[PDB]
């Protein structure tokens, strides 16, 4: 059931063949060629500084990327939305609607002062 | 001894229970031989075009032109009416247009008489 | 994925090991280049259950039209360099 | 309309006074500026349409179909540049020249204030638009498909010029905004009944209604890249801007008469969205699909209610821009592979990445994902047709099913799955391919951030 | 509950009809039952924002839990006491309703045994 | 990917494991049962009940205020 | 067709891969695979076709009833959890003719090798088209099977796509 | 149910991996101890979706 | 690197379940020669597998004991203040 | 074998099992191995539909 | 009022913003996917706000900031309404998948596209939060609509893998006919109450409700 | 060990 003389060579021919195919798929140890790209300042910077581990830094330098990304990321966005809800949204009738805050008795309103009964005295109860 | 294996429409027959697939007769076997010559015919006239390293386009495949061909432009001149096409036309074509005239037709002169007469409710209805 | 490669040795090495725990063979008699139904004395459904040892342990299936023509562990090496793509 | 018919014209000497390897660029160059300038008829105002002269009017239902017409003939250029290239130099001025005569006569068409002179320009466009399919086709049916393209809709204009030329005699004219003071009521008799079909089945026959929709299959087909995308983008929106205009003149017997034509409709779409599912051909497929999209704006014409009118109005803008979409994506890969069949190329999105993003967005609106502008107009529809009968509703909720089926079936046939082993010439796209489809798909999305401008008058 | 076999699987008079319930008087059977009070006032619980289905007897308890809520933030480990007497409150009240089932019951009860002796003897 | 530590694959023997990777698998079990047992000290009344359910058939008609069947 | 020791061979790997499918754990898989080997020990050579074929059928039937609902199947194997996942990364290789050379430059040393491996397949194209078109039957071929290069340096006839398919985990 | 839930997926991740790319169930085993850490949190999670008190 | 194989032989079905199976079907005159094969699953630190009782049990001893201390500063902490 | 000549247009087209592409011998070599087709191969009139996208005409278990 | 609001819109444009950057603004091929999670993580603090001053007091607004289009006498705005649903939904939204896009870093860490997948990620994570705290059921039926895509793309990611693209149509196919439930629940609210804002629906609470009811349960089956 | 990975042209 085997293969036959003739079929078992030829496998053994595209074997040959197939395994060469595959060598030749491998990069030489120069590639990619990548083209003349400059590295800005900052990114040498780092590099030269970030050189020894020195744990006491690296939180210092994650400090930088988030700090980075808090400031370019949720300080302008907050900034700008203020500014378009405060001077644009909210000048226009029922933009941004609240729902009026909870009164309980016996509380103090800011706006006026006006004071309301705590309650009738309760049936006091146990358990 | 187990129960026999019912095929269907959208079920076929395993090969390996079709009465058919042990006895191997002279003949039986006589046609196989034919299936794989021609088949094989045509995988050596497609090889011979496909690893020609001259070739750059598409291959074209006369059996799949014949496919579309008879498709889409071969079968009005291989019509002919008769009890089998009329009625099917008829019960595919004509049928469905009847059938959603009367129900649109009894729903909407329904709902006019519950305007006229008031009965139908249409108190915050101003968008149409 | 992470999965370290297969190399020529390797393939040889597990498949040479799988059959030595067949209690079918001589173990000093097997080598690379044994017939299962010429030299080792195994009947066919002998090889088929050591296909199916094979596939289990490189954790793929091989078909029943081909597994049906490897007779020697050779054979079997070579068949999952070619399918793996191992060129060394 | 002066300051653009004029333009049109100069068009035509451009063309045939410029250098020889020059003419792409000058046309292509100077059909963009029109198209700039066509945006100051944007001034409407919310009581007056904009009335220019004697002859010629724009109105909100006018304009976004005046900007459609004069933005597609640049784009017609550019497909047409491949197919032509090895053509004599004389016949690819004539090619040019006939485009120009059909954008002359579409935005006359779509501003004549008299409905006779809209029907001179009305029919005027056939002449154009059969010789570029008859000369400029590559199979053997463009032939028949002429006579088919050319018959089905003069059978129905010849009696519409009767009708038009009998209210004249009885209103005493035919101007558009006499009509709207001047109208009367149609009494119910056997002489109205077929008043009513002269003046709308010239309409229906180039929507086109199902069941009168067999020209669309073969001159959408045999029709070159450059016929295939104005016949679906802007010679189907002559029959909608038809009837949204004479539809004026045919009350209250459009609440009776609209019956038979709502039901081919509805039912239409089903039909010629199931067809879709089984189609052989890619471009075939394209055309059943405007049959059912045209669909939803007879049905929307025919039930006469505000939120029905500003939803056919954006379906046919939204659609113009779509179906032209796909016509050009199905051509990308015939200039390859040259054959039609749908499933003779498969796998392409592993080849030409950045050509299978813009299947996917051509497939989104052709489904109507919101919020694009496919989903306002048809959701519009879908809202007002609900108040005329609500078990309408089975009806649109079915069809929005087969579209995502087929819509997503060419996608994946050609796109997705595993590439045709012995299809070895898929090239990369080029930039002109790319600026291509860039074009029809940025404005489309564009203008969901203001759609007010594409709903019509009763916006 | 158990209850069911008898409305379904027994008689079907003596177990009470929850949808028309109350059926007799609500003072026959006993000598002028004190009418149930509110302490809550309907301004005070709309101040409140109480939910509708809040707004029963049990109200005036579930506002102390509320503004214990609010004044012990972040405390979410806290105002436990004022859960439970919203809590025992609701017990109370949620008590009497199957009083009301029970009482209900055997009143039916006698309707039958008075109808039935009538019924009897003549 | 990217770390982590760099235990070798054995054959077909069990694999290898760190310190950190037990202690804190092993650490997250305890801390759950703690939970379940401190949290049960405190309210086992919500996993066992909260208030005694009376039994209707316990009460008298005193209490309800059933008439007696003369009257 | 398929002869008869195929079908009982492969007859049998399903039963014991089907019965693997009930028997999970590893001790109840060996005590019931020698069993069905057993089984089939029982009717080995035997001859008598006639005996043999009406077996066969009653093995089947017998198989069918039994047969996992759910059988187990190798993720990269059809009907798996893996089967054709990364025919989405197979890129043919006649696609890097069309590389712009801008970027061609970013592999000198890979195209320098192409230009090798596409320069032998244009010499070799003739012979194996010569090879072809002599050792065949005169009413064409009658199997699929292709015949070796019957010489030494000649490649076997149609070996291009073949040898030079793309590989198993491209990316 | 998110947080559970999608901690579930996450464990039976773990154990696909390490497998080469293997779901099925009937090819698995012994991972008490192999894996801890996804063997606490496929039992946390396993608990917590039957309704273990006070999770 | 390079890979190191296990000694083969080292692998014996003796202790496991699987000779079991070999004894049981020598029971009736059966041999199965895979024993061996399966012989590593069984032995080595694969075996000794906890129950599934002791599954859930995990961690109970180590967190019992934070329970116990726990409640018992509670109680000194309630009488303090 | 010719479908029945009734006059629903189907010509001299071949007529053949009505068997879906999702059970065809998948390890062979198919010229198009996702459509398990062979160059030449007389397709079946209703191909587009037995695709393995569409409809699995395969044994059932029960 | 003003932190309310504010923190609460800046938590979606947040998630935007590397969706914004792709378009080579800023190219880091290699920390794309570290940029996204982090931007996950920074929203789920700002998210947490708002859900503290619904705690203590309770405050819902309602933000409509937009005035989009209106027809006759029906106006649509893009509106958001951060109540009870949309306060404690979103933390959850955003700390659940933070953990899927931390563990996904590690399990995609070997895909090519994996660029790809972190947008296509981060784009149904916005279609979700549409859903969630839209205040009219067009903007409602955007996010609605939104996640179904995005679930295709997903779910044939191997699109050589003939059963994905079967499995990744299917489950467009099913949500469709849910789909037609939601649209009659639209067209019932226009045609007898005469607005799409959830505000007006609970306003003018109808006795009969049979149908547009109906629709909402064809739509989540 | 890198190796080449076959890509469609993505200048253009
Ligand atoms: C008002 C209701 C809507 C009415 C119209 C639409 C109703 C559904 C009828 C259309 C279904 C067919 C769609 C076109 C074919 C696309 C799917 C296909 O071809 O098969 C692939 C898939 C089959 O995938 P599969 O998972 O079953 O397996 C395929 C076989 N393998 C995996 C081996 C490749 O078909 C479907 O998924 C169709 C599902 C929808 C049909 C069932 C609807 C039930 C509704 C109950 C309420
Ligand atoms: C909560 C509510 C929602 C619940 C949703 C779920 C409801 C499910 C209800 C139960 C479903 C039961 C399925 C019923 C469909 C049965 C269809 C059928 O039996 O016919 C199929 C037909 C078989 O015919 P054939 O193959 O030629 O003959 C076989 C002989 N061995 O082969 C064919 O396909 C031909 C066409 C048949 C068409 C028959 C009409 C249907
Ligand atoms: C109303 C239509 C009624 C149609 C039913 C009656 C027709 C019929 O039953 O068949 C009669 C006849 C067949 O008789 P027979 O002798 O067998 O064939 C001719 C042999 N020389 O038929 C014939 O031979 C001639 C054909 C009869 C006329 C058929 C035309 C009507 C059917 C076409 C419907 C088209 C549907 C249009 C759809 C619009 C879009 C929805
Ligand atoms: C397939 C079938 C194709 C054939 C069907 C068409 C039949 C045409 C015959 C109908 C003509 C009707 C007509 O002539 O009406 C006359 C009417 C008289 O004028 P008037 O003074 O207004 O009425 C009071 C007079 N005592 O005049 C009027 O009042 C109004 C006349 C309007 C013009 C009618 C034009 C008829 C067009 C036929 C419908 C279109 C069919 C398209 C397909 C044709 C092919
Ligand atoms: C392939 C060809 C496709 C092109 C076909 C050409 C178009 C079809 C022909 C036009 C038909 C126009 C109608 C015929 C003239 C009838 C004029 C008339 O006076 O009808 C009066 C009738 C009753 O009026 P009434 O409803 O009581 O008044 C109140 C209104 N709310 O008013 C009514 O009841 C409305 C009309 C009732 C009849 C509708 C029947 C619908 C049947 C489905 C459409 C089938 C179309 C043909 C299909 C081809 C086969
Ligand atoms: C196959 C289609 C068969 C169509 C049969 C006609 C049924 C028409 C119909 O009345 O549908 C039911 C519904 C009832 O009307 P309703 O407003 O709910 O109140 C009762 C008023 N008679 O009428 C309606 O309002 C239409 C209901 C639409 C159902 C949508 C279901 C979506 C899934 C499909
Ligand atoms: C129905 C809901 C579903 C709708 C979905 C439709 C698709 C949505 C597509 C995304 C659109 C996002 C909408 C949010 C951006 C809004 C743009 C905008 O601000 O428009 C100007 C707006 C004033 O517009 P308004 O007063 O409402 O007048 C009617 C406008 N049609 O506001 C202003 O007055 C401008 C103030 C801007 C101040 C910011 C300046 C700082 C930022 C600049 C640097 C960046
Ligand atoms: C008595 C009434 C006369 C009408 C007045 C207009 C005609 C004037 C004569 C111009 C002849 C000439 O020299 O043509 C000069 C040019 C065009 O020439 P062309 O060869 O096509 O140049 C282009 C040659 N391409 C196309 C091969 C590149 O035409 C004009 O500038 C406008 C004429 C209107
Ligand atoms: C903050 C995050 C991780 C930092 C860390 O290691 O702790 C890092 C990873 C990649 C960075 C981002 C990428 O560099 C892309 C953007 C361009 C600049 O780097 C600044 C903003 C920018 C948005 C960066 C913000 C921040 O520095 C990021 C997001
Ligand atoms: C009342 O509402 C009961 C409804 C049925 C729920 C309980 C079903 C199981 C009861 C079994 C215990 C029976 C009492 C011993
Ligand atoms: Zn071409």
């Amino acid at each position: 059931s085997g293969y036959t003389p003739e079929e078992k060579l030829r496998l053994q021919q595209l074997r040959e063949l197939r395994r060469r195919w595959l060598k030749d798929q491998e990069l030489s140890p120069r590639e990619p060629v990548l083209p003349p790209q400059r590295v800005s300042p900052v990114e040498r910077f780092w590099n030269k500084f970030l050189q020894d581990g020195a744990l006491w830094k690296n939180v210092i330098y994650k400090t930088y990327r988030h700090s980075i990304f808090a400031f370019t990321h949720v300080l302008i966005p907050v900034w700008i939305i203020h500014y378009y809800l405060k001077y644009h949204v909210t000048t226009k009738p029922y933009t941004i609607v609240e729902k009026k805050p909870r009164i309980f008795p016996g509380d103090t309103i800011l706006e006026t002062g006006e004071v309301i009964p705590p309650m009738k005295e309760f049936p006091d109860q146990h358990h | 001894s187990f129960p026999k294996y019912e095929a269907s429409r959208l079920s076929s027959l395993p090969t390996t229970l079709d009465p058919a697939e042990y006895d191997i007769s002279s003949e039986t076997r006589k046609a196989q031989a034919e299936r794989l010559a021609i088949r094989s015919r045509l995988k050596r006239e497609y090889q011979l075009q496909y690893y020609d390293p001259s070739r750059r386009g598409v291959i074209e495949d006369p059996a799949l032109v014949r496919w579309t061909y008879a498709r889409s432009a071969n079968i009005y001149p291989n019509f002919r009416p008769n009890t089998k096409t009329s009625l099917l036309g008829a019960l595919f074509g004509i049928g469905p247009l009847v059938f959603w005239y009367y129900v649109f037709k009894t729903d909407r002169d329904r709902k006019e008489k519950l305007i006229q007469e008031g009965k139908l409710d249409r108190t915050f209805n101003i968008s149409y | 994925s992470d999965a370290p490669p297969l190399t020529l040795e390797g393939i040889k090495d597990r498949v040479l090991y799988v059959l030595k725990l067949y209690d079918k063979i001589d173990p000093e008699k097997l080598s690379v280049n044994s017939h299962f139904m010429k030299d080792l004395g195994l009947d066919s459904l002998d090889q088929v259950e050591i296909i199916m040892a094979m596939e289990d342990e490189f954790g793929f299936e091989i078909p029943d039209i081909d597994a049906e023509k490897l007779m020697c562990p050779q054979e079997i090496v070579d068949y999952i360099a070619d399918k793996k793509d191992v060129y060394e | 309309m002066l300051k653009y018919i004029i333009p049109t014209i100069m068009l035509m000497p451009l063309t045939w006074l410029s250098k020889n390897n020059m003419i792409w660029v000058n046309s292509t160059a100077h059909s963009l500026l029109i198209s700039f300038t066509s945006l100051l008829l944007m001034n409407q105002f919310g009581d007056n349409s904009l009335n220019f002269s004697l002859l010629f009017f724009s109105d909100s239902l006018s304009t976004p179909l005046l900007i459609l017409t004069m933005w597609l003939l640049p784009l017609m250029l550019m497909a047409s540049q491949h197919h032509l290239s090895k053509e004599n130099l004389t016949r690819k001025k004539l090619f040019i020249t006939m485009l120009i005569s059909l954008q002359l006569f579409l935005i006359m068409t779509f501003t004549a204030m008299e409905l006779i002179l809209f029907y001179i320009l009305f029919e005027a466009t056939l002449v154009p638009t059969l010789i570029i399919i008859t000369r400029w086709g590559n199979q053997t049916e463009r032939l028949n498909a002429g006579l088919y393209f050319l018959f089905y809709t003069l059978a129905g204009s010849l009696p519409l010029l009767v009708a038009l030329i009998y209210i004249q005699n009885t209103v005493g004219s035919l101007n558009f905004l006499m009509l709207q003071y001047w109208v009367q009521p149609v009494h119910n008799s056997w002489s109205n009944v077929f008043m009513w079909l002269a003046c709308m089945m010239a309409f229906m026959v180039k929507m086109p209604l199902y069941g009168l929709h067999l020209w669309l299959p073969k001159a959408h087909v045999e029709a070159p890249i450059a016929g295939s995308m104005v016949l679906a983008a802007v010679l189907l929106k002559l029959g909608g801007y038809g009837m949204l205009r004479i539809t004026l003149i045919l009350n209250p017997m459009t609440d009776f008469m609209a019956y038979p034509f709502i039901m081919l409709s509805l039912w239409g779409m089903i039909m010629t969205s199931s067809i879709c599912l089984r189609q052989t051909d890619l471009k075939s497929l394209i055309a059943y699909s405007s049959v059912s999209h045209m669909a939803l704006v007879i049905v929307a014409i025919l039930i006469q209610t505000p939120w029905s009118y500003m939803g056919a109005t954006a379906l046919m803008i939204a659609h113009g821009l779509t179906s032209s979409m796909l016509f050009c994506l199905a051509n990308s890969n015939y200039e390859r592979i040259h054959s039609r069949t749908m499933i003779l190329a498969r796998g392409l999105q592993t080849l030409l990445p950045l050509m299978a993003t813009w299947w996917l967005l051509a497939s989104l609106t052709n489904l109507a994902l919101p919020p694009t502008i496919n989903l306002i107009g048809e959701l519009f529809v879908v809202m007002s047709t609900f108040s005329w009968s609500n078990i309408t509703i089975i009806l649109m909720g079915v069809n929005m099913v087969i579209t995502a089926l087929y819509s997503l079936y060419m996608l994946i046939m050609t796109q997705r799955g595993k590439y045709t082993y012995h299809i070895n010439n898929i090239s990369p796209s080029f930039t002109r391919e790319n600026a291509l489809m860039s074009l029809h798909i940025l404005p489309l999305l564009l203008l969901t951030l203001n759609p007010k401008i594409i709903l019509g008058p009763l916006y | 509950g158990a209850h069911l076999a008898r409305r379904y699987l027994g008689d079907a008079s003596v177990e009470p009809d929850p949808l028309r319930m109350p059926t007799f008087p609500p003072d026959y059977g006993f000598p002028e039952r004190k009418e149930r009070e509110m302490v809550a006032t309907q301004q005070e619980m709309n101040d409140a924002q109480l939910v509708l289905q809040q707004r029963d007897y049990c109200a005036h308890y579930l506002i102390r839990f509320l503004k214990c809520k609010r004044d012990s933030f972040p405390n979410f480990l806290a105002c436990k006491h004022e859960r439970h007497d919203w809590d025992y409150c609701e017990h109370l009240d949620y008590v009497k309703r199957m009083k009301e089932f029970e009482r209900e019951r055997r009143l039916l009860q006698r309707k039958k045994r008075r109808e039935q002796r009538e019924a009897d003897m003549a | 990917a990217g770390g982590g530590a760099h235990i070798e694959p054995r054959y077909r023997q069990f694999p290898q494991l760190t310190r950190s990777q037990v202690i804190q698998a092993e650490f997250f079990s305890a801390t759950m049962w703690f939970w379940i047992l401190w949290r049960f000290w405190h309210d086992s009344d919500a996993v066992l009940g909260h208030f005694p359910y009376p039994d209707p058939s316990q009460w008298t008609d005193e209490e309800l205020g059933i008439p007696p069947d003369d009257e | 067709y398929l002869t008869h020791q195929q079908k009982v061979l492969r007859l049998y790997k399903r039963a014991l891969r089907h019965l693997e499918s009930w028997c999970i754990h590893r001790d109840k898989y060996r005590y019931f695979a020698c069993l069905l080997r057993a089984r089939f020990d029982e009717h080995k050579n035997e001859k008598d076709m006639v005996k043999a074929t009406q077996l066969l059928r009653e093995a089947e039937e017998e198989f069918w009833h039994g047969q996992h609902p759910q059988p187990y199947i190798f993720p990269e194997s059809p009907g798996g959890t893996s089967y054709e996942r990364y025919e989405c990364y197979k890129v043919p290789e006649w696609c890097l003719d069309d590389w712009h050379p801008s970027e061609k430059a970013m592999y000198p040393d890979y195209f320098a090798k192409r230009e090798q491996w596409k320069k032998l397949r244009r010499e070799s194209w003739e012979r194996e088209v010569k090879q072809l078109q002599e050792e065949t039957p005169v009413g064409g071929p009658r199997t699929e099977a292709l015949p070796p290069a019957r010489k030494q340096g000649d490649l076997p006839p149609l070996w291009w796509h073949i040898v030079t398919r793309p590989r198993e985990r491209p990316m | 149910h998110a947080f559970f839930k999608a901690m579930l997926f996450m464990c039976s991740g773990s154990i696909i991996h390490s497998l080469n790319d293997e779901q099925d169930i009937r090819k698995m085993g012994g991972l008490f101890k192999a894996m801890p850490f996804t063997t606490t949190a496929l039992i946390v999670g396993s608990l917590a979706l039957t309704g273990m008190p006070f999770l | 690197s390079k890979m190191e194989l296990p000694d083969y032989k080292q692998w014996k079905i003796e202790g496991t379940p699987l000779e079991t199976v070999q004894e049981k079907l020598a029971a009736r005159g059966l041999r199965d020669p895979w024993g061996r094969n399966e012989a590593w699953r069984y032995m080595g630190g694969f075996a000794n597998n906890v129950s599934f009782v002791g599954a859930l049990l995990k961690g109970f001893k180590w967190g019992f004991a934070a329970f116990v201390v726990a409640i018992g500063a509670e109680y000194y902490l309630e009488s303090q203040k | 074998e010719p479908y029945p000549d009734d006059g629903t247009g189907y010509g001299d087209y071949p007529k053949l099992p009505d068997r879906s592409q999702q059970e065809r011998d998948p390890w062979y070599d198919w010229d198009h191995p996702d459509l398990r087709l062979n160059w030449g191969e007389p397709m079946h009139w209703d191909l587009d539909m037995y695709i393995r996208n569409r409809v699995d005409t395969s044994p059932t278990p029960v | 009022m003003n932190m309310f609001s504010s923190l609460s819109l800046v938590t979606l444009l947040l998630l935007t913003m590397p969706i914004m950057m792709m378009s080579f603004n800023t190219y880091k091929p290699s920390n794309y996917p570290l940029y996204v999670k982090t931007a996950i993580s920074y929203a789920f603090i700002t998210s947490m706000i708002p859900t503290m001053m619904f705690i203590h007091s309770g405050q819902e607004l309602i933000i409509s900031n937009w005035h989009w289009l209106t027809i006759q006498t029906l106006k649509l705005s893009l509106s958001f309404k951060m109540d009870y649903f949309s306060m404690m939904f979103i933390p959850v939204a955003l700390f659940v998948t933070w953990s899927i896009m931390e563990f996904s870093m590690w399990y995609m860490y070997s895909d090519p596209n994996i660029n790809k997948f972190f947008k296509y990620l981060l784009l149904f994570l916005i279609t979700m939060l549409i859903l969630v705290t839209a205040n009219n059921l067009f903007q409602l039926f955007i996010g609605w609509e939104g996640v179904g895509i995005m679930s295709f793309l997903l779910i044939g990611w191997w699109y050589g893998r003939a059963d994905a693209n079967t499995a990744a149509l299917q489950a467009i196919l099913y949500n469709r006919i849910g789909d037609i439930g939601f649209i009659l629940a639209m067209a019932w609210f226009l045609t007898n109450l005469n607005t799409w804002d959830l505000q007006q629906i609970f306003m003018l609470n109808p006795s009969d409700s049979n149908m547009p009811l109906i629709g909402l349960a064809l739509a989540a089956t | 060990k890198r190796l080449f990975i076959i890509k469609p042209s993505g200048f253009y």
